């Protein structure tokens, strides 16, 4: 339970903390592109209609 | 990444001592350490006694 080497919680709320980047991260993609399927990464089928009807 | 967190806990629960148990086993330790060298040092006294028969 209680120890120096690690503790189990904080690499929890790290995690947490990553996905939250993430998800914060692919807003901030949404908002500068304008769209909500920019490039392929984003869906590719979509974007591959949208290219194409382009 | 979660996969290595999950590793270094896993790791760490194996390995790590509970210190908060260890604090009280060292401070008995002592005690006892302390009542033993003093238990030793009125067990030494035990041979002079016979001095007084001569």
């Amino acid at each position: 339970l209680n120890s120096i080497n690690t503790n189990p919680g904080a690499l929890l709320a790290l995690q947490n903390l990553n996905s939250t980047n993430t998800e914060l991260a692919a807003t901030q993609g949404r908002i500068n592109t304008g769209k909500k399927v920019a490039n392929a990464k984003d869906n590719g089928a979509i974007w591959s209609m949208a290219k194409m009807q382009s | 990444g979660k996969l290595q967190d999950s590793l270094d806990a896993g790791v760490g629960n194996l390995v790590d001592a509970d210190l908060a148990k260890e604090s009280a086993k060292l401070q008995s330790l002592q005690t006892k350490q302390q009542l033993g060298v003093q238990a030793l040092s009125i067990a030494n006294q035990t041979p002079q006694t016979i001095l007084s028969l001569f």
